[PDB]
């Protein structure tokens, strides 16, 4: 077995790691782009609101 | 024996680089889903009003 | 057939960058084939080899 094998597979364990930081870093932001847009068309909601009542 | 280093670093290189498209994907994904998003929620409040 | 020679225990298996692999060398190449196991190819794990039969 000569050792060296078990740090390779370290190495997997490491690089498998590594993507699925990369996984769960876009599992976490996909919701972020989700709460970016709700701040955003608020402002188009207020806008129109204010423009509303103004012709009211 | 020495290149077992370099048997590792090579494959940790391959996932660094593997991890780094990914987290480039996923903010060339977020950019298309506000893209999505935020137009037809506008146009829905724009044809409400 | 090699049934009754080897096991999963005899090789590097469930790996993504690994692999073991089985060679048939002549008896008299055997020290031969020793000298090339660390060159004859590249990114081959150094200082590895297991006979698991002889004939």
């Amino acid at each position: 077995q000569s050792q060296g094998i078990q740090q390779l597979l370290q190495a997997e364990k490491r690089a498998a790691e590594k993507v699925s930081e990369a996984r769960k870093r876009k599992n976490r932001r996909l919701k972020q782009a989700k709460e970016e847009a709700q701040a955003e068309i608020e402002q188009y909601r207020l806008q129109r609101e204010k423009e509303f009542k103004a012709k009211e | 024996q020495k290149q077992i280093k370099h048997m590792m670093a090579f494959i940790e290189q391959e996932a660094n680089e593997k991890a780094e498209e990914i987290d480039a994907k996923a903010e060339e994904e977020f950019n298309i889903e506000k893209g999505r998003l935020v137009q037809t929620q506008r146009l829905k409040i724009m044809e409400y009003y | 057939s090699l049934a009754e020679i080897v096991k999963k225990d005899d090789f590097v298996l469930d790996s993504e960058y690994l692999v073991t692999l089985l060679v048939v060398v002549p008896k008299l190449n055997h020290n031969d084939w020793i000298k090339q196991y660390e060159t004859l190819a590249e990114m081959v794990v150094p200082r590895s080899s297991n006979v698991l039969s002889e004939d």
